[PDB]
């Protein structure tokens, strides 16, 4: 027979398929998925600096000293913030938090956090200092109170206009809270306090502040129909913050040094720590940003693929294969 | 396909072509075998290779910190929120999918192209001294030992040597 | 003469032109625009729900009842609102509205809405709560006033502390309204209230509010210089709401049972009801949402195609064609 | 065109070919006529239909409410959500009109590589059985009556059974 | 020998170089960048109208006239503000300007400007229009204060209840200003005002405003624990502002016809006025708006090209050329 | 490339071409020389031009005011701001890098189809008149002068008239 020579291509045993503009379920030699679907199911360090994990505690509630949530764990840096959907513990004590939402995005990632006491409990010569308890806030079968800061009330049939300043002689900013009750009537005003109408004065050099309490007929939240309304501030190195009251003030005892470099956000989710590094986090586990794409979650956090809705993406590599 | 040569008028691939993509089948008195074309082969991997690694490579990626930080008094921000994340959504999932099934596209005309780049190559070293059959093969009008196989394979098919036995 | 066979390719009597990415204008045996440019003209149902579409009146004016609105017809479910560019019938008596553009965001979209009688305008013993009225709020020639809420004044030169609460012991939040009278000076103010200084509280699980009424020199609206300040609340099943006034009280008689499962948005529109069905409206018309892009207008609500500024994407389907 | 057939080397279409869009057209001692190629008219029709399919399903479409509910002092807002709404539809214009242009590109070559494949199998069987005239017609060196013709169009042409009285 | 013809393509010196999906670094006979990359230095006129540049001034102390700025030029109209990124010379006195941001996004894009007296300075008989100054605003070596508002104080330990109106009989709306003083203590209150208990009412059509100063402890800025706080409405054709206050009255003296026509924004930009006119202006140089695409600078004002991340877009037009 | 042609069977570009993107180049006993084939350049000019010009044009433009005007207790909606600015950037760059990328493939193999439809044409009008030797050259089997290379240029070769001469 004559000799011949052919021309021809690879087959092998894939059965990949990919689709093409004009031909849908091609089968092809080898094919590459672009699309990154997987996740480790932890929570990790971004890059690779550990969360702040707050487990059944909210940032208020870890903020003011909520004494249900657990014993405050020094964590100097962090480079985001992971609640639960629904923390258990908050405001032990009913009421509202000013500017709450701004409070959370400036403290989601922090480049150095450091409690420190700025007003001593031990200062107030001529207030009760240890008497501002509430069922509300158990603490070990005793009522107790947000630790952080000191509810004061009359001594002696007598609450003295209060007059504190504290300067800001660190080197970094100082994140202050402070507190107002409003009570339910003026009886219960006057039986805490002594005077019938009071205020609370805050000035910074920017802040110039003067709450007064509102009194309206409430519903009863954990039996109580009183109310604590918590503000806070930036005090600057080198400001000072002065207070003056006659009643109705939950008083500073600690603030925080913080240093700020940039901000993330406040991931929701109810995974625990993995011990882990990423860079790229979802609230149901940490991805790799190799993939340009990815379909596991919006609500990431970091250096992450572009998110879709699609179940592959994937390229062909090889070359057209007869399919099984 | 595109180039008429890949499930066209050569109709299947072969499995015994373990060592490239493209390649040749040649039969002669001494027996039979296939041989990769080693060049064309490494040229359309590194095309391949170069197009996934642009499609992937060419993403700007930047951090974002992606959460719902809006109370309940701030639903019209919230929407607003919502419109925007839907539609970089609704972009980057057409884009990602239309980018996948045209790449493939280009990607087996790619191969094809190639395949029938190959075929020519030999057609015009081989002229009047082969048949065409039409299905990718040449039969040739005088004897081809290995040695010739591999003149044709390699390029340097010597067609004044062969033509008074051809004809 | 020698045969032949010719290969060759259709051609028609097509004038139908596309463009292409290297030459404008090419003529081609069939074309297919996927561009949607039609839509029917008129308001249509959501899959297939109604729009609640307010005709002459705001939605403040609607909540209210602003007598110069049309008759309260109760609608239980709604897919968007539908208001006028400028609604006529608003706010009769000049004033406010606060929140006014969350609660029509959160009213946008409702799957169960009533009115209900929370507070018998008949229960008002100790003060007047027929003389409520003014002449830039009339019903049938008559002075009158927004009539889901009461005007109380003085009675017999008096105006008791008023101590009402109302419980929410529906199974569906209730949407309450109450407002306050800021009068011109003080003689109207103890012409219509006896009590110079006043307030209203409000207390529910949540709301802490307490109001007072602002004097200033104001400009005459509709011949008057007083305004009305009206506020909400959402009141969760179980809580309870609870009034305190000596004065400038505008009480709730009506309040609004609501069973919310989704948000859409207010639409600006001019057009009337249509009894259609659509899965994408716009103001000028609804549209099909078959298409992938469209050019009709960009505040659409539902699934819409790609809003584009294109006045034609036409694909080729079949092959160059001689031109006419 | 890319592949030199449509409006190339055949110069124009057929009026008189009215059941598919490419195909054959004879003559002979027993007259003439056009006779479309049904597989390749049939595999072109699938492959247009797919593209705009895709083009149109790959979309996706989600609810979403568009309005204007900040009020006169919210105008920076107001100006976030503009420039959100600008940019998407800038996005989509731009990839909406370049989509059309290049994809009517690639229908248009894909029509004229159909042709080009179609003209190869031919010129493949009839080898030099007939003269290639250069404008889509062979000429053939032998009596072909429309039974020969048919073989031709369905890939079937035997050309040892006409060389000698080709040659 | 035998005669040939050949076919083949046009070759040139080029050493341009493209990349292609499949192949980096590919040299070509032509090429042409799609990528604006240049700018002219300059601060330009907007199509052609030139914006307002400010130089070492706040928008609030210009509006204010803060005597340590230039000497208010009129300018009728402008495209844009330009403002350093820190201005030296914002309130002089410390305080607050309230809605301030959204106040600059207003007079961001101006169709007319005219600066009118509305109440003059020697209309006050009844106070001290003359002494109200401060060493923290200096006028050529002697305490000044913004120039277009007047801080009235007591006349004979006496501060009269103003009562003042103005109505704008313009055909333009007019931006008004005024503000309120906040004392250090209750010493200095009456030694301004006499009056111990103050406020200031403000009432238009729309505006219903009371305010009170507030006492508060606060940090000396420029030697000084007191602050100014300021506030702002436009005021249509034909409505009227009527003031009224028996303290704390930093008054009117000129207000701002203005025609509103579109709006832009506020551009920080270090650069000086060019004489020059575009469409498109960047920060650091304004640029043509030919090419599709810059990577000059985000913050662009003006119909400017789409920002990317890019330092080259190489188009090839024409064929492969053989390297050097 | 895609069609063989360009850095293909002909192996590179012509520096003494001045006057056109493609052409032919001849020679006989008169002498030798380039002419450029104004067609088909004049054609393939007018593509290009009309992409580039498709790139620049559909690209929407409008109005936009980029500035920075949330304050320090408005960083939520700084914060949706930078996401929704970062967004356009990340899809623009994204689209304008790999737009440019295709596009430079598929203006690359326009080329190689012109040049590649030229030699077709070519081919076809010589058929057996002359030797076709693999590397876009064409060896005649007849004397062709100038007038004659003139007629293969401009499309009017008579075969028949040289045939005889050939064979
Ligand atoms: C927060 O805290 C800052 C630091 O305070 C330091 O200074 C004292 C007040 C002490 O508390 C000390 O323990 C702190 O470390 C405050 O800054 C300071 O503010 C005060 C004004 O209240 C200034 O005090 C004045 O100092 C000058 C001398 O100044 C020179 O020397 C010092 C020390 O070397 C330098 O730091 C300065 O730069 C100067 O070179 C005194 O002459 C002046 O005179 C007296 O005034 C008081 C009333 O003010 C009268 O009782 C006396 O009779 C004198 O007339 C006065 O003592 C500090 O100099 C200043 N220090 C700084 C800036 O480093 C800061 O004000 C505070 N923030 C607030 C309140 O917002
Ligand atoms: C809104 O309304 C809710 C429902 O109110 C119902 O109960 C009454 C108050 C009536 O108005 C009735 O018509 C309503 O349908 C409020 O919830 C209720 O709140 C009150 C506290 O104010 C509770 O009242 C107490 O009930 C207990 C008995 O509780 C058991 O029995 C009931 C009935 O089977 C169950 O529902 C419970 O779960 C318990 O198993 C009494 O022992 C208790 O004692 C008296 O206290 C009053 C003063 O508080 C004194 O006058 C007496 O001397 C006694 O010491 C008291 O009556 C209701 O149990 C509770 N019902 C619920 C939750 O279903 C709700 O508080 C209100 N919201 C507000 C104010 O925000
Ligand atoms: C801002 O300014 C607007 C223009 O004010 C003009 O009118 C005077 C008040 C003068 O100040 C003048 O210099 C201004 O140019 C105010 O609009 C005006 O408001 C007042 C009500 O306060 C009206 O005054 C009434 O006018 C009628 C007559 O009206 C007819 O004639 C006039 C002139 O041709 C037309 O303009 C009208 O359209 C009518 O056809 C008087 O009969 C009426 O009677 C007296 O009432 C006063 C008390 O109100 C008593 O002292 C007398 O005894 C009479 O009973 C009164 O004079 C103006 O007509 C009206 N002009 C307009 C709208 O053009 C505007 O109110 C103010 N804005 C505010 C306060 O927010
Ligand atoms: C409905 C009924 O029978 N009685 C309520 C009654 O509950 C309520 O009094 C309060 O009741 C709660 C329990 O539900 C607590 O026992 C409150 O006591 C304390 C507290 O634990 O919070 C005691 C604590 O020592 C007090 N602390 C200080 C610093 O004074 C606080 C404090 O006074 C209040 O929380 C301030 O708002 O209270 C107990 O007061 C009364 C309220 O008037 O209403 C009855 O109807
Ligand atoms: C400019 C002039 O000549 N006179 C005004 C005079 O208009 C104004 O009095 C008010 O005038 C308007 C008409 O423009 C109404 O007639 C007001 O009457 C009513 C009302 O209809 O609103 C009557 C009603 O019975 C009253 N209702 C109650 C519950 O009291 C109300 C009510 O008092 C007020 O609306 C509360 O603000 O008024 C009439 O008062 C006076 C206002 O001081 O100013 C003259 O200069
Ligand atoms: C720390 C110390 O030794 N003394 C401060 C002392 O500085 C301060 O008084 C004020 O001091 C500043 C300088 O730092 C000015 O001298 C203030 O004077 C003026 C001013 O220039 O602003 C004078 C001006 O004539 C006054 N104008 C009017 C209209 O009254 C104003 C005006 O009273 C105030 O600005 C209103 O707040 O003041 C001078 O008052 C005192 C403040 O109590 O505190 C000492 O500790
Ligand atoms: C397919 O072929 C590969 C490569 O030789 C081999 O490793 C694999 O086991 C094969 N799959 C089978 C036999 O199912
Ligand atoms: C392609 O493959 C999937 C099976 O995984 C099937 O659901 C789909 O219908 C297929 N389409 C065609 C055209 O075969
Ligand atoms: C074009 O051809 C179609 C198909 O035969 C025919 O129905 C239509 O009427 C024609 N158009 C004319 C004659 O204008
Ligand atoms: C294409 O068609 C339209 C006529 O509808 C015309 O305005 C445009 O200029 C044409 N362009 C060319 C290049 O013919
Ligand atoms: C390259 O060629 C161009 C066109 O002739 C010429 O103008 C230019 O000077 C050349 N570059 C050199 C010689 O470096
Ligand atoms: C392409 O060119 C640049 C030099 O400008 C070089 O950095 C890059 O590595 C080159 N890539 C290849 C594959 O040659």
């Amino acid at each position: 027979d004559p000799d011949q020579i052919c021309i021809g291509y690879h087959a092998n045993n894939s059965t990949e398929q990919v689709d093409t503009i004009m031909e849908k379920n091609v089968t092809v030699t080898h094919a590459q998925d672009i699309l990154e679907k997987k996740h480790n199911g932890k929570l990790c360090d971004l890059d690779g600096v550990k969360p702040l994990i707050l487990r059944d505690c909210s940032v208020a509630g870890w903020l003011l000293g909520n004494p249900m949530c657990d014993e405050f764990i020094n964590v100097p840096e962090w480079s985001y913030i992971v609640e639960k959907a629904n923390p258990v513990n908050d405001l032990c004590y009913p009421g509202d938090f000013n500017d709450y939402e701004e409070l959370k995005h400036l403290l989601s990632r922090i480049n150095h956090f450091e409690k420190i006491q700025i007003i001593p409990k031990s200062s107030w010569s001529s207030h009760e200092a240890s008497l501002g308890v509430s069922s509300a806030c158990p603490y070990q079968g005793k009522s107790s109170f947000f630790r952080n800061v000191v509810w004061l009330i009359k001594k002696d049939s007598t609450y003295p206009t209060i007059k504190r300043s504290y300067n800001n002689t660190n080197q970094e900013d100082l994140l202050v809270l402070w507190g107002i009750h409003h009570p339910n009537d003026a009886a219960e005003q006057t039986k805490l306090y002594q005077n019938p109408t009071t205020y609370i004065s805050v000035g910074t050099s920017t802040l110039n502040q003067r709450l007064v309490p509102r009194i309206a007929t409430r519903s009863k939240v954990k039996g109580l129909s009183g109310r604590m309304e918590f503000f806070w501030t930036i005090l600057k190195p080198n400001d000072a913050i002065n207070f003056e009251s006659n009643g109705n003030f939950i008083a500073p005892e600690y603030a925080y040094k913080i240093v700020k470099k940039g901000d993330s956000t406040i991931m929701k989710s109810e995974l625990e720590y993995g011990n882990c590094n990423t860079k790229c986090q979802t609230p149901m586990g940490a991805i790799n940003s190799s993939m340009p794409f990815h379909n596991i979650h919006p609500l990431t956090i970091g250096e992450c693929p572009k998110y879709v809705k699609s179940n592959r993406l994937v390229l062909a590599i090889g070359l057209r294969n007869s399919p099984q | 396909g595109l180039f008429g040569a890949i499930a066209g008028f050569i109709e299947g691939g072969w499995q015994g072509m373990v060592d490239g993509w493209y390649g040749y089948h040649h039969s002669n008195e001494q027996g039979s075998g296939y041989a990769a074309d080693k060049e064309s082969t490494q040229k359309a991997i590194d095309g391949v290779t170069n197009k996934v690694n642009s499609i992937i490579d060419k993403m700007n990626t930047q951090f974002e910190a992606v959460g719902r930080e809006f109370n309940n008094l701030e639903r019209r921000i919230e929407n607003l929120n919502k419109k925007m994340e839907d539609g970089f959504l609704d972009v980057w999932t057409y884009n990602a999918e239309l980018l996948v099934l045209m790449e493939n596209e280009r990607t087996l005309d790619f191969h094809d192209s190639n395949v029938k780049n190959l075929y020519d190559k030999v057609r015009l070293q081989l002229r009047d001294n082969a048949k065409e059959l039409g299905n990718g093969c040449f039969e040739f009008y005088h004897k081809c030992d290995n040695e010739c196989m591999e003149s044709v394979r390699n390029g340097t098919y010597d067609y004044p040597q062969y033509s008074e036995e051809a004809r």
